[PDB]
């Protein structure tokens, strides 16, 4: 049981990083989006979609 | 498209195309008004006698 947990909580350590790095870069696509529909590229169910992703 | 590559949201190539695009169609522009001219030369703006 001690040998689980402690390769648990690094588990879950490396987890967090990975999870960090997607919200980056979904957060980036989002700005793309939302900056080339002002610009008048695409719709709004495009901003929709990207804001549910994020 | 010009905003847009100056946050760097996209490609320098995509911009480069659209510059480009714009100079080929500028010149395409100057070919025909240059067609026209010369064909206006043998007129002169007289009347038909």
């Amino acid at each position: 049981n001690t040998a689980t947990a402690y390769f648990n909580v690094l588990n879950a350590i490396d987890v967090l990083s990975y999870t960090q790095a997607q919200k980056e870069a979904i957060y980036r696509q989002l700005d793309q989006t939302t900056q080339r529909f002002n610009v008048g590229l695409v719709a709004i169910t495009d901003v929709q979609n990207a804001r549910a992703q994020y | 498209r010009v905003p847009l590559g100056n946050a760097n949201l996209i490609g320098r190539e995509e911009l480069q195309h659209a510059r480009d695009a714009v100079t080929s169609a500028q010149a395409q522009l100057d070919v025909a008004i240059q067609q026209y001219n010369a064909n206006q030369a043998m007129i002169l703006g007289t009347k038909l006698e």
